[PDB]
């Protein structure tokens, strides 16, 4: 997202751009909650 | 043959031997655990994660 | 105002975090008994 706001300012003083949108967006499923819990990111629930 | 249960030297270097997928010739018991990863956490946090679990 | 994006240093951990981004407060304080002109406002606008 950070990086995404760097990208869109510097294209618009380049003068590339007047307007950009600019963000970011993830999503949740089965496969990245469990690849995060092997490398021990995530909060372990049971633990909690 | 006799008997005898397993020794807690064989089985501390097998544990480190396969988590780092090495045979047992190629990592000394005389390095430490910190030495043998290199600069990795997360193999490091693995390997005390198993020994905490085994013994 | 502003927006930057650093890495860090070499290392064997791509998600331990590091402190890159302090590149954003690096200013050189060797002649630093007088003051610069060009911070005050009413220079700059002067020049202008
Ligand atoms: P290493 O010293 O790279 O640490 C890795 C962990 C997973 C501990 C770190 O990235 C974190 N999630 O705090």
């Amino acid at each position: 997202s950070v990086e995404s706001v760097d990208i869109g300012v510097e294209t618009i003083l380049s003068g590339k751009a007047r307007i950009c949108i600019v963000g970011g967006y993830d999503d949740f499923q089965e496969e990245g909650s469990f690849e995060f819990g092997n490398m021990k990111a995530t909060s372990n629930t049971l633990e909690e | 043959i006799a008997d005898e249960p397993v020794k807690a030297s064989l089985l501390l270097h097998v544990l480190v031997a396969h988590k780092l997928k090495k045979s047992l010739d190629s990592i000394p018991m005389s390095k430490t655990i910190k030495d043998l990863v290199g600069g990795k956490s997360t193999v490091q946090n693995e390997i005390l994660g198993d020994l905490g679990k085994e013994f | 105002a502003m927006a930057a994006t650093a890495t860090d240093k070499i290392g064997r951990s791509v998600p331990a975090p590091g402190k890159g981004i302090l590149t954003t407060a690096r200013e050189h304080h060797s002649s630093v008994k007088y003051a610069s002109p060009n911070l005050n406002m009413k220079y700059r606008k002067r020049q202008l």
